[PDB]
RNA sequence: UGAUUAGGCUAAUUAUGUAAUUAGCCUAAUCC
């Protein structure tokens, strides 16, 4: 109606505006064509020669609700429900000088997973033909902040080139997490315009070659295909955004990061303010607040680890109990107080820090119990605490390993994904200096009814030779075994452990 | 430092214009879902004494229509995006549009859904005797 | 003499002492 906006904006030096026929609005016409009655008068004054006039992309707002065209600025919520889609998404500037003033144009583009493009500075002009998407002159901005933005100046490539490596880049990263892409970004208006050069936009389509969801598109093609069929393609279809500064927080990046991480420090590149805002998000999601009523699906072999995890936790604990005669056990982390192994008769007490039983206490674990719970062993399976007594058995997972249920997390920890997202803190081998790796053995008790393993405790083996029986079962369980080892989770005993003790049964 | 264009009301249906691969087809769905259609075109005061044809370049209005700005009333204008013609260039930038009375409530719109004669230079179904 | 937001001052227009919009300047925050 009457409130302007800078979308758009006439950024040339121009000191009078167009003529009625060659204006796009009514407000950028000279005064001297208007009248009372809002409208326009097409004088003999003589039509300007050829012009060039450079126009702002800064302002735009993706608010519009069409039916068809799914909504892009996410709320937090389907931003939880999308976290394997996160890529973190930061640009920096340059700007627009000489014959323009006004605008800001892209340079330089990082991402989340460590990869900046830089880019020749390109606006949209406007003529008396139309518009072109052209190069223009542009200037680094002033300041030590941005000292390192001069020389980039001259490296840049075109941008046909970088939308198409942007789109390698994308796929390469999410083929395997994902059919969408999520950008998070901490401010989504330059980010928005930076988009605008290689995002489109539309209704939810298919890939062509498949029935995955479209998330790239090809205009030499005019075709949607997904990341694994997206060779050649130059545009991102559909992305999403997300604005961590919209969430609650005062301050620029740098001290909203640094209050809750220390690891993701560096020279200033525009990957390393995406990593940044990538990791805030991460804490502001899933260390301040905790949604485990989402649950995520399925992407790979995680019913097989979490029944192999099972296999391994009867077996490991049961060998533990057996050997030393312990007559007592500590759950930390069980909220159901459900018992895992029940063959030796030991009482059993459950602890965690929101438990969902009465039978189970609230005990939160600081360390300061060393003495307390001596006298029996505690169990740390995927129970997170930085220091372990001595008198234990820990099962925790090496956020060191990335995998398609692990994603980078917060101040070295990491995102495990399995049916709920849990957040691991690093893995750091000075919570185990009272402990000793667990070693690779196979013990059961079960009736019996070529393989030589001097690890397999079976009677049997006593005697020097083995069954069928037992040995599938060990095949089977070293299958297991080795796929937990693989997946990332790692066992720890106390130092007295041995196997020969093992043997006297 | 420069000079605003548009305004806040138009900056969303504009902004979707920019991002979507056909951009006629978004417009078109934003109006008929119940968007408002843009505003601040560069209307002209004419004399309604004109010959009628679609394009020219002067005004040429009749009794029952109005003229218009060329780049006031072409969407790749209006948003600032690439023209899907032939090098690029632009058939209502430089000249006058007349609209028929009964679609100025839709001045862009109109263009994105009739085309002029080949032959008798007027809109089909609007001054066009080519029966 | 890069961008937006919020506040303050000035000028113009419009409406009916006061308000809205636009344009310029200052301050603060964020972005560059
Ligand atoms: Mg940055
Ligand atoms: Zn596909
Ligand atoms: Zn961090
Ligand atoms: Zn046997
Ligand atoms: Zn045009
Ligand atoms: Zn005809």
């Amino acid at each position: 109606s009457q409130i302007v906006t800078g979308l758009f904006k006439d950024c040339s030096r121009e000191t009078s505006g167009l003529s009625p026929a060659y204006a796009p609005t009514y407000v950028s016409v000279d005064d001297k064509y208007k009248t009372s009655d809002e409208l326009c008068v097409n004088l003999n004054l003589p039509a300007n020669v050829p012009y060039s006039r450079v126009i702002s992309r800064m302002g735009f707002k993706l608010d519009a609700t069409v039916p068809g065209y799914p909504k892009l600025f996410i709320t937090r919520e389907e931003a939880v429900r999308q976290v394997r889609s996160w890529i973190g998404f930061d640009v920096e500037g340059a700007h627009a000088s000489r014959n323009a003033c006004g605008t800001n144009v892209p340079l330089q583009l990082g991402f989340s997973t460590g990869v900046n493009f830089v880019v020749q500075p390109v606006g949209v002009v406007d003529t008396e033909w139309g518009n072109m998407l052209t190069g223009i002159a542009a200037r680094p901005p002033p300041g030590e902040q941005f000292k390192h933005l001069v020389p980039l100046m001259h490296k840049g490539a075109a941008w046909p080139i970088v939308r198409r490596r942007i789109v390698q880049m994308l796929s390469d990263t999410l083929d395997k997490l994902s059919d969408y892409c999520t950008f998070v970004c901490w401010a989504h208006g330059f980010a928005l315009t930076s988009a605008s050069y290689f995002c489109k936009i539309g209704k939810e389509q298919k890939c062509c070659m498949c029935n995955r969801r479209a998330a790239a598109y090809s205009s030499p093609l005019q075709s949607y295909a997904c990341w694994t069929h997206s060779c050649g393609y130059d545009y991102v279809y559909n992305p999403f955004f997300v604005d961590v500064q919209q969430w609650g927080y005062v301050g620029n990046l740098a001290t909203n990061h640094d209050r809750y991480c220390s690891v993701h420090q560096g020279a200033h590149v525009a990957s390393n303010d995406a990593i940044m805002t990538r990791c805030l998000a991460i804490h502001s999601c899933f260390i301040e607040r905790v949604d485990w009523d989402i649950e995520y699906p399925y992407i790979s072999h995680e019913k097989k680890l979490n029944s192999c995890c099972r296999i391994v936790e009867r077996n490991v604990v049961r060998a533990a109990l057996l050997a030393g005669s312990f007559d007592k056990v500590y759950d930390i982390g069980n909220p159901k107080g459900i018992p895992i192994v029940d063959d030796p008769v030991v009482d059993w007490h459950y602890f965690d820090a929101q438990p969902l039983t009465r039978k189970v206490q609230q005990l939160f674990y600081t360390e300061d119990m060393a003495s307390r719970f001596a006298d029996g062993l505690c169990l740390f399976w995927n129970c997170n605490v930085p220091k372990y007594p001595n008198n234990a058995i820990v099962c925790r997972f090496d956020t060191r390993v990335h995998s398609e249920f692990n994603l980078p997390g917060c101040d070295g920890g990491s995102l495990y994904v399995n049916k709920h997202a849990f957040h691991t803190p690093a893995y750091d081998v000075s919570a185990f200096r009272d402990l000793k790796p667990l070693p690779f053995f196979y013990y059961s008790t079960t009736p019996c009814e070529p393989l030589k393993s001097a690890v397999c405790i079976t009677a049997c083996n006593l005697g020097g030779a083995v069954c069928r029986k037992h040995a599938t079962e060990y095949r089977e369980y070293m299958e297991a075994y080795n796929l937990v080892s693989a997946s990332g989770f790692r066992l720890w005993c106390y130092k007295t452990f041995d196997i020969y003790n093992l043997w006297s049964t | 430092a420069g000079s605003n264009t548009e305004f806040a009301s138009n900056s969303s249906v504009l902004s979707l214009v920019n991002f979507t691969v056909d951009p006629q087809k978004a417009y078109l769905d934003f109006v008929n879902a119940g968007g408002a259609p843009l505003t601040n075109c560069v209307k002209m005061l004419t004399p309604k004494t004109g010959t009628g044809i679609a394009i020219s370049v002067k005004p040429e209005s009749t009794a029952d229509q109005e003229t218009y700005g060329g780049a006031s009333v072409c969407l790749y204008c209006r948003a600032h995006i690439e023209h899907p013609d032939v090098s690029g260039v632009c058939k209502y930038k430089g000249k006058f549009v007349q609209i028929p009375a009964q679609c100025v409530r839709d001045p862009v719109g109109f263009c994105l859904s009739n085309t002029p004669c080949n032959v008798c230079q007027y809109w089909i179904g609007y001054g066009c005797n080519c029966d």
